[PDB]
């Protein structure tokens, strides 16, 4: 099969199960945390509701797309890019193993 | 662990370097053998000049520092 | 701390070069001289190192006064100065 | 026998062939042996003196003036400044057998340096390095299968202890914690057990957090079922000590919220204005009106807060820690069986953490304080909390704590042990010595250099304890001959009889195991090396 | 990649539902691209420039193959020996731009990776010599010979 | 390091974040995460 | 700071190859320090090796 | 200098019983002001003596307890000798003034800087209640030129700052007033910008600037003011120059870059509150004094002088002038001098004699 | 063949190792070096030190502190480092016993010495001192008695130990007035131990003895401009808010408008919203109102307006101590009035210390918090008696956590060596040779306090040793005269913390060093 190191486990990474008796793998290149969504993006509001939207639509995206990983179906979560520890702590809440940063190999 | 104040060579390498000493000094004078032989030039540190074919000539005016190169001289 | 056959100070060559240095040396010696046969040659003027200087066209005169580093050059003068001491003349012809 | 070859060609023209070759050195075959030999000697006495319980320490001094005392093999030979590349190799030796086993790291320094001292009068015998090399493995194989034979099991249940405590007795005897010798091995036990996965699996070492503080004394380490945090409460005014605590674990600063994204908010009106104040008001009330729902007495956060927040905390009876780490958040997360909630909006009742008591720790005329958590429901993560009259002992106490554990854990993943006090490789040499007798003569050499090798550990013990080496080991040998009992050993502490079962020094069988495997394995890439081209 | 302006790309965003869609129109959009690319029948692409993730993983979806070509005389001869035409955008190529070659596939030669454009027919406007050899030195002599 | 106030002039306090590594806090004075 | 009978021992014999070698080359320096003295002060007020091994 | 503190300190002694020796000095000015040479003295003839008594064999702790005794005695003849001492009597203190004064440059200036000094201690003080002396409300101002005949004692309050207005210069029935925000173009704490997007609105933001400068020099007119005095800012320009132009056409003196620390000092000698926000400045924020003028040194540099106040609560300043930097310095230390001997006769109502003679019947 | 001492070299440049006769002449040469240098300055006869520094700054400071001396000294060999540790340690546990473990280590290592010479295994001098160290210890807490139960005992108590601590250190001087001064200080605690509740406030000039303990508490910052400076019936309201620019905490936000009129009326706002949260601070019904950040001028008007007293950049220290004093509440929020605390005093004014001015809190409520004043003629005279008050203070706060306490005088000592004397006595081998050595380092310490006055040590340790092994349980050394007498009659008493912790951590320093047999130096950076 294929195995490797641990690579730099975020907070929450010790209240995942390190055992599956017959897992389906996600092998994704994404980096699931929190972050601008481009680069060269601004948000321009004038008002409170629409700053409590803006923050709220980012924690939605995150979920969103955790909420996708998880109805996916698979318990172990593969990605070259990092994975947040608001991440881990989710795939802990599912019991699901997660590891991001693996090498491209 | 000796603990001599010297440099020491065993086994191939100092029989290589007698070799390649003995050799050398055949080389300097292999090119004046026989009737086609041609002669050479030894020049002093001062100018003065020495034309010969001699090999024994050739081989006391060079200056020798191999031991084995000072057996072939003395030779 | 090198070992060496030789001395570290001894040069040597050898072929086509130097029989081609040799004879280079020997055109060149008679180049010196070249200009001062016959009844229209040109005097020269030397300067002697003790601060003397020597106003001839005599090829022995000329070449006894010039200090040279190939030894094919020494060779040529001790030719020119064999020709002098033997007859007295006939050193620029030789 | 340096400065490679200088031939400078047979005609006088330069010969050139290696770049710097008159900057460098090399060494050809039997001299590079014996030196090779000579610098492991060395290093091996060096560490063959603090082997045993009457080994003594070596006091490392690293490049800034900060001075370690120690007794750990593989910590003495990291920190030592060497440069021969055979002293690198022993010391990367030392380093694995740590890495792999815990224990046994002097050990396998002294066993490599008998080994080669050995094959150099062999190698003046004229014999291959080679087949020395194989000679020592099939020694080896022949030592570790009599080591299986002669191994016993011990029983690894929560319920008795007493093998476990004495297996961490006999590792922790050499170090100089051997004053609290029964207290440490009991903790180091417990600690051990009340975090590991049943079913034979890893002992995740993670979740052990050793954590030492300068006062006190020695005899005042002890384990925390919980977990221990340098950290105190924000304001100075909550109350020291929370009692059927229900944790509160957040990921977010209780400051107001922030988009990752680069945002401006614009304010284009006194209205607006006004809406912008009142936000940030609201904001923090229904914070802590949300951190104050779910029925929690402590909330412990990572990010730290501000002013508003602390006055609402203390204000609302709820006592709260700032700026926890990130592995501590995780711990206490595990200990008190509550959840890690990223936002306060996320915050339910069945995410809160429980435990016993939480209260904040004083030492003494320090201003420093400390925050401990325990006497929780079924907590997995345990804590370690040393105390010691300097800040050396604390380092040494850690190791020697560090070396404990590990040999319980081998202990988790294999529960055969043999009797150590050099019982076991004097049955390992007489076994060899026995197959030796039947195989051919060119490797009965190399066999029973293997043999006097392995005999090296218990005299090393022998002088150690003061006692004559020859004469004891002669006489241990004779009776474990004469007396089947492969448990016959060397007495270091004088108890007055030579039977370690009796006296309960036990080692596990893979750490014996993997000391002879390694040793045989370096020993052979040391003979098979020939020539050395440093510059 | 998907083109951007060359004078300066700035996304604004001022409504939640904007900042929740961005990505997902960018990664339809991608995908109707590389989608529409493929459908002509173009079942190998070859860029001049770096390859973005989600294209690529949207190329492997449809089974593309993708050679990257950082040399422009590179690709010149490329569109030369293959017959077809360096677009300028990620159009999908129309039937006089489509190259064909008869194989291309990855292959190993000693102990290097390459790619080969591979013709069948004895034609073509580039020819290539493959040179074998044991020395750098001895195989540049040869392709001095062969100059 | 210490910390100085541009407008008034007066030495704040000497040691909302700031690390030098080593982070701080003003906020409470104390030195955080190390 | 004690010990000032530090008694070396075994150093000296140990490590006689470098100590031997820095004495060659600081006398090798010392016949042309003895050899150039001679002109300059003595007289002055009022390749080297090549020299020297003339002389 | 003659001050044997300023000598200690100036030169960097090296020794560690020297460095205790300045440090024994500066305690005693700390605590008295004078006697700073004297006590050193003393501590050097106490360990010349003990080296005599070491010498004889006798332990340092015997020969402290034996010092202590010593001392006990000595503060008792001391007690005994000296003589109760009235504030209101002015020749006492005036010779006190004097015999600080007799030792340092000034001693022919003491008839001029004795009275000086008696006066400067006494009007900062009350006679009848004040147990001890704030010399930081009597502030001292070093101005070259002249001679040391010309110090002069301001009643009250002298600022070195230069008025920004021209041809303003004389102010009678000034109503001062601190200033400490800032005349300028609007700008929030806030990051604040403003957008331009069409051609009318630049000339909109001017015309709004500058009927917002108008609007405040309007109505810090409107409450009778005629001196300004602004605090010095910085992040935002205090005073524009459009503002200035406008307060000179309503006839007001400005003075700016006001030191943060002085607000205290002005405060208190000329009775004005200060105010931060325009909303607040009325006219019983202001301070009303009878003269405010900026005056000439002769040429040597120019003063701003606020003599007589409706408030003259406890506050003098003293001008010292002279020759150089160095008699001007050692004036000003002397005149701290004679402050300090005013101030120990203030805390301890006690005067003894001079000239050796406690010292003289100390020993006996 | 040694690992240095081989014709191999295995070591990089300046790497250097030495043996065990060599490990340990190093080791014991310094610890001795050590030793030798603290003492001297041990018991009521001691002498200070000078340490000058040879950096730019070159501060001057005299000091008694045994673990003061060992902190500011370049110490190249470990084993002094592991002696300078250890009273670092000690210092941290306790405020005193630094001197007396420190001398007793290095007498211990001197003993070890002395037995290695006699050939003598190292681990057989460990056993023995691991039996002497519970023989003694055991012993010790025999020994002590407790008199937390009464009070006028324990005050008394209290006032011996503080009297026992300070008769070393430069207060000696006026002892009675510093012992009282400390246990009023410690008392006013109510049980806490706070040390940090105890401010210390060095203000040059003036006499030793004119150092007292402030009814109150004292402040060294400054009231605002238009504020009054003195309040009677001062109603306290603590705070640790922004008062100064206070900026809402939305970092992304800014103002963008198109007009000028637009700015100053955000302007206006902003000014409102200052004077709002002043108005809702002034709701409390306060008079006085301390700040831990700064106040600027708008707010500091205000409050001048208002007629409230506005201390500002009152550190965390400073709040503290004042919620401490006052009982009020540190509050950075005003929306719930009813729900704070407010401290009360009944004057707050200004004094006149020196030629510097304190703010003075009379009167307080709690008063759990308090501030020294210490006058003195040098700096360093200063500092000293500082660092004294906190060893007098330290002290007396472990005797209030543990009241047991022991004689001191070299009755302890003279105790543990005899009961480790008596274990001796009854133990067959070399371990009797090494228990016997312990009870000579321990025989050692008293003798160095007599040594350090002048007098006949060898016959008073002799005379005490006799009353000990007679069953005088209670001797020992009487410095006031030169005798031996009743140390439970002469009050001379000390923390049984103090003594036991200076007990097992010299053991456990010996111990570790002993055990030591090469020093191994890696490169150094230089
Ligand atoms: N009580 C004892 N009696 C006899 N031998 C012992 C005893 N305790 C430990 N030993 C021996 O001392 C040796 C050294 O153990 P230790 O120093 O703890 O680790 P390492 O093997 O790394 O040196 C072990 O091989 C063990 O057999
Ligand atoms: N006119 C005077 N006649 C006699 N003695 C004087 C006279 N003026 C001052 N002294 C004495 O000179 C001593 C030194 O005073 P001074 O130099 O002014 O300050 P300090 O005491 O700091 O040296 C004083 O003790 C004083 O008694
Ligand atoms: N008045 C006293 N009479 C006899 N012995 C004293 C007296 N005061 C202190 N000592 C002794 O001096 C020793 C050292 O105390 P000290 O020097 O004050 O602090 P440290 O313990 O840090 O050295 C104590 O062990 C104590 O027994
Ligand atoms: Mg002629
Ligand atoms: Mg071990
Ligand atoms: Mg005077
Ligand atoms: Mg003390």
């Amino acid at each position: 099969g294929v195995a490797f190191k641990k690579t730099f486990s975020y907070a929450g990474f010790e209240m995942q199960p390190k055992k599956y008796h017959n897992p389906k793998i996600a092998l994704l290149n994404v980096e699931l945390e929190l972050k601008a969504e481009k680069d060269n993006a601004e948000i321009r509001v004038h008002t409170v509701e629409d700053y409590q939207a803006i923050v709220d639509a980012e924690w939605n995206i995150l979920y969103d797309k955790l909420e996708k990983i998880h109805h996916s179906g698979a318990k172990v979560v593969l990605s070259k890019l990092p994975i947040g520890d608001v991440a881990t702590q989710y795939f802990a809440d599912r019991d699901m193993f997660c590891a991001g940063r693996v090498p491209e190999e | 662990p000796l603990s001599v104040f010297g440099d020491r060579s065993t086994g191939e390498t100092i029989r290589s370097q007698n070799v390649m000493a003995a050799a050398s000094i055949a080389n300097i004078v292999k090119s004046s053998l026989g009737p086609v032989g041609l002669d050479k030039m030894l020049v002093d540190d001062i100018g003065d000049v020495t034309i010969t074919n001699d090999g024994a000539t050739i081989l006391k005016l060079l200056e020798v520092e191999h031991p084995a190169a000072k057996v072939l001289c003395e030779l | 701390r090198p070992v060496l056959v030789l001395s570290q100070n001894t040069k040597r060559e050898s072929g086509r070069k130097v029989q081609s240095g040799n004879i280079n040396a020997a055109k060149t010696i008679a180049d010196i001289i070249r200009t001062c046969l016959g009844p229209k040659s040109m005097m020269k003027m030397l300067l002697d190192p003790m601060g003397g200087i020597v106003m001839t066209n005599d090829g022995n005169a000329i070449l006894r006064e010039i200090q040279v580093q190939h030894p094919a050059a020494k060779s040529m003068i001790e030719i020119s100065r064999t020709q002098d001491e033997e007859v007295g003349d006939g050193t620029t012809s030789v | 026998a340096s400065m490679g070859t200088l031939a400078f060609d047979e005609y006088g023209r330069p010969f050139l062939i290696i770049k710097d070759q008159d900057r460098k050195s090399r060494l050809m075959g039997l001299e590079a042996l014996k030196s090779h030999i000579m610098a492991a000697k060395a290093v091996a006495n060096t560490m063959r003196t603090s082997l045993g319980p009457n080994g003594l320490d070596k006091m490392m001094v690293d490049k800034d003036g900060d001075v370690t005392v120690t007794n750990d093999g593989a910590t003495i030979l990291s920190m030592m400044d060497v440069d021969h590349q055979i002293a690198k190799l022993m010391v990367e030796l030392s380093k694995s057998q740590d890495d792999e086993i815990g224990d046994g790291t002097t050990g396998v320094v002294v066993l490599a340096g008998a080994l080669l001292e050995e094959a150099e009068q062999l190698l003046d015998r004229g014999i291959h390095p080679i087949r020395i090399a194989d000679g020592y493995e099939q020694a080896a194989r022949v030592a570790i299968e009599h080591l299986d034979k002669i191994s016993d099991s011990v029983l690894v249940d929560i319920k008795d202890t007493e093998p476990l405590i004495q297996t961490a007795k006999t590792t922790l005897g050499s170090k100089v914690v051997n004053s609290c010798h029964r207290q440490m091995a009991e903790i180091a036990v417990n600690a051990v057990l009340t975090v590991a996965d049943m079913e034979r699996r890893d002992v995740d070492f993670e979740l052990i957090k050793v954590e030492g503080k300068v006062g006190g004394r020695l005899e005042d380490t002890k384990l925390i079922k919980g977990v221990i945090v340098d950290k105190d409460f924000s304001h100075p005014q909550m109350p020291k000590k929370v009692e059927d605590a229900k944790i509160a674990i957040l990921t977010c600063p209780f400051e107001p919220p922030k988009p990752k994204t680069k945002h401006k908010l614009d304010v284009t009106s006194v209205e607006d204005y006004k809406a912008l104040q009142k936000y940030e008001k609201e904001k923090f009330e229904e914070m802590i009106q949300q951190i104050k729902e779910t029925g929690a007495n402590l909330a412990i956060c990572q990010w730290g807060f501000d002013d508003e927040a602390n006055h609402l905390l203390l204000q609302n009876n709820l006592p709260a820690v700032r700026w926890v780490g990130g592995p501590e958040i995780e711990l206490i997360a595990i200990a008190t069986g509550g959840r890690i909630v990223p936002r306060f909006s996320e915050l339910t009742a069945e995410k809160l953490g429980f435990a016993g008591l939480v209260q904040e720790i004083s030492f003494g005329t320090t201003k420093d304080k400390m925050l401990v958590i325990e006497q929780c429901k079924n907590s997995r993560a345990v804590t370690i909390f040393i105390r010691g009259g300097n800040k050396m002992i604390i380092e040494e106490a850690k190791r020697s704590l560090h070396d404990a554990l590990c040999v319980i854990r081998n202990l988790i993943r294999d529960n055969r042990v043999v009797y150590g006090g050099g019982a076991a490789e004097i049955s390992c040499a007489l076994a060899v010595s026995q197959e030796a007798d039947k195989c051919p003569t060119l490797e009965q050499y190399a066999m029973r250099a293997f043999a006097d090798a392995l005999e090296v550990i218990p005299m090393a013990l022998s002088e150690n304890s003061g006692m004559n080496p020859i004469q004891t080991m002669t006489e241990v040998r004779a009776r474990q001959v004469k007396e089947m009992n492969p448990a016959l050993g060397i007495d270091c502490l004088h108890k007055g009889t030579n039977d370690m079962k009796q006296q309960h020094v036990i080692e596990t069988l893979i750490g014996k195991k993997q000391q002879i495997s390694l040793a045989t394995q370096m020993v052979r890439m040391i003979l098979k090396i020939d020539d050395i081209r440093k510059p | 990649d998907g083109m951007i302006t060359e004078t300066k790309g700035t996304v604004l965003i001022k409504t939640a539902e904007e900042l929740m869609n961005f990505s997902k129109g960018e990664e339809n959009l991608m995908d109707a691209q590389v989608k529409a690319i493929a459908d002509t029948g173009a079942n190998v692409v070859v860029t001049g420039g770096k390859v973005a993730d989600m294209a690529l993983h949207y190329a492997n979806k449809y089974n593309i193959m993708l050679v990257r070509l950082n040399s422009k005389w590179d690709l010149r001869r490329l569109c030369k020996t293959v017959g077809a035409t360096a677009l300028p955008r990620l159009t999908p190529p129309v039937l006089e731009e489509m190259g064909h070659c008869d194989s291309v596939y990855l292959s190993e030669v000693g102990d290097t990776q390459v790619v080969v454009f591979k013709h069948e027919k004895e034609d073509g406007a580039i020819s290539t010599i493959v040179l074998r050899g044991s020395t750098d030195n001895l195989m540049d002599d040869i392709e001095r010979a062969v100059d | 390091c210490a910390l100085w106030d541009v407008e008034s002039g007066q030495l704040l306090q000497s040691f909302n974040t700031f690390v030098s590594a080593m982070v701080w806090d003003m906020r409470s004075g104390q030195c955080v995460q190390a | 700071l004690a010990g000032e009978g530090i008694s070396v021992n075994t150093g000296p014999k140990g490590v006689i190859n470098d100590w031997r070698r820095f004495k060659q080359l600081e006398t090798e320096q010392r016949e042309e320090q003895c050899r150039e003295m001679e002109r300059l002060i003595k007289k002055l007020s009022m390749s080297g090796e090549g020299f020297l091994d003339m002389i | 200098t003659n001050d044997g503190a300023t000598i200690l300190k100036q030169m960097q002694v090296l020794h560690p019983a020297a460095r205790m020796l300045v440090e024994l000095s500066k305690a005693q000015d700390i605590e008295a002001g004078d006697g700073t040479t004297s006590v050193v003295i003393i501590a050097g003839s106490l360990l010349d003596s003990c080296t005599k008594l070491l010498q004889k064999g006798i332990h340092p702790t015997i020969i402290s307890e034996s010092f202590q005794k010593a001392l006990e005695k000595g503060i008792e003849i001391l007690t005994d000798m000296s003589r109760p001492v009235e504030l209101s009597d002015r020749e006492t203190l005036l010779n006190s003034a004097t015999t600080s004064l007799n030792s340092k440059v000034v001693s022919q200036y003491s008839s001029l800087l004795s009275p000086m000094s008696v006066n400067a201690v006494m009007k900062v003080i009350d006679p009848a209640t004040a147990t001890s002396v704030d010399l930081r409300d009597i502030k001292i101002v070093k101005k070259l030129g002249g001679t040391i005949d010309d110090c002069e004692l301001v009643e009250g309050l002298v600022l070195t700052q230069k008025v920004s207005n021209s041809g303003i210069t004389r102010v009678e029935k000034a109503k001062i007033g601190l200033i400490q925000f800032c005349l300028s173009a609007p700008k929030t704490d806030m990051d604040n910008q403003i957008v331009v997007s069409d051609y009318a609105q630049m000339d909109r933001v001017l015309r709004e600037e500058r009927a917002y400068i108008l609007n405040l020099v309007k109505q810090i007119k409107k409450t009778g003011c005629n001196v300004l005095l602004i605090q010095k800012s910085i992040l935002r320009d205090a005073l524009s120059d459009l503002a200035l132009h406008f307060l000179n056409k309503m006839k007001i003196m400005v003075i700016k870059d006001i030191e943060r620390e002085d607000i205290e000092f002005i405060c208190k000698t000329i009775g004005t509150k200060p105010v931060a926000h325009i909303d607040q400045f009325t006219a019983d924020m202001l301070g009303s004094a009878e003269l405010a003028e900026e005056v000439n040194l002769n040429g040597s540099g120019k003063l701003l002088k606020i003599t007589g106040c409706a408030s003259p609560g406890k506050t003098v300043t003293i001008v010292v002038r002279g020759s150089n930097k160095l008699v001007i310095e050692e004036a000003e230390r002397s005149i701290h001098d004679a402050l300090c001997v005013i101030r120990c006769l203030v805390k301890k109502r006690a005067l003894i004699a001079g000239g050796g003679a406690p010292e003289i019947e100390l020993a006996l | 063949a040694s690992l240095s001492l081989a014709p191999v070299n295995i070591f990089k440049a300046g790497a250097d190792e030495e043996r065990a006769e060599t490990a340990r002449l190093t080791s014991f040469i310094g610890a001795i070096a050590i030793g030798d240098l603290v003492k001297s300055t041990l018991g009521p006869k001691g002498m200070d030190k000078i340490l000058l520094s040879s950096g730019r700054d070159a501060s001057l400071m005299v000091t008694n502190d045994g673990a003061t001396i060992l902190k500011n000294i370049g110490v190249d060999n470990p084993a002094a480092k592991v002696l300078v540790d250890m009273s670092r340690v000690q210092d941290d546990e306790v405020g005193d016993g630094t001197t007396s473990v420190t001398v007793l280590a290095a007498e211990l290592l001197r003993e070890a010495e002395s037995l290695i010479a006699k050939k003598i295994h190292p681990q057989t001098i460990i056993a023995g001192w691991r039996e002497a160290t519970k023989a003694a210890r055991e012993a010790l807490l025999s020994s002590a008695v407790d008199h937390g139960s009464d009070e006028v005992k324990f005050r008394q108590d209290l006032m011996n130990i503080a009297g026992t601590t300070l008769s070393s250190k430069l207060l000696t001087h006026h002892k009675d007035h510093f012992t009282k001064l400390a246990v009023e200080a410690v008392l006013r605690l109510k049980g806490s131990g706070n040390l940090e509740a105890i401010h210390i406030i060095k203000k040059l000039g003036g006499s030793l003895a004119d150092s007292y303990l402030d009814e109150g508490f004292l402040l060294d910052k400054k009231i605002g401009v238009n504020q009054p400076k003195r309040i009677e019936n001062a109603k306290i309201l603590i705070a640790n808010t922004g008062m100064d620019t206070d900026k809402i905490k939305i970092f992304g936000s800014r103002v963008r408008v198109d007009s000028t009129a637009k700015v100053a009326e955000i302007e206006h706002a902003e000014k409102e919203k200052m004077k709002e949260k002043v108005e809702r601070i002034l709701k409390h019904g306060i008079n006085c109102f301390i700040n831990r950040q700064l106040i600027y001028n708008y707010p500091e008007q205000l409050f001048g307006a208002a007629g409230v007293m506005a201390i500002e950049h009152a550190d965390f220290a400073g709040v503290e101590r004042l919620a401490l004093v006052t009982g009020g509440e540190i509050a950075s929020t005003f929306d719930h009035p009813e729900l704070v605390k407010l401290g009360s005093c009944k004057l707050i004014e200004e004094v006149m210390i020196g030629e510097d001015k304190l703010i003075h809190f009379s009167g307080v409520a709690l008063g759990e918090a308090c501030t020294i004043v210490l006058r003195g003629a040098t700096q360093q005279i200063l500092d000293e008696a500082e660092r004294s008050l906190h060893d007098a203070l330290c002290v007396l706060a472990q005797t209030v956590k543990d009241s047991r306490t022991v004689y001191g005088g070299g009755c302890s000592e003279m105790l543990m060596a005899h009961a480790v004397t008596q274990l001796a006595n009854r133990t067959p081998g070399k371990e009797a040779v090494a228990m016997e050595s312990y009870a000579k380092a321990l025989r050692m310490l008293p003798t160095i306090i007599a040594d350090n006055a002048g007098y006949d040590s060898a016959d008073l340790v002799a005379q005490l040793r006799a009353a000990h092994s007679e069953g005088n349980t209670t001797a020992g050394l009487d410095m006031r005269e030169g005798t031996i007498g009743d140390m439970a009659i002469l009050g001379i008493t000390e923390s049984f913390q103090v003594k036991r912790q200076v007990l097992l951590s010299a053991a456990e320093a010996a111990e570790v060093i002993l055990r030591v047999d090469n020093i191994i130096k890696a490169a150094p950076r230089k």
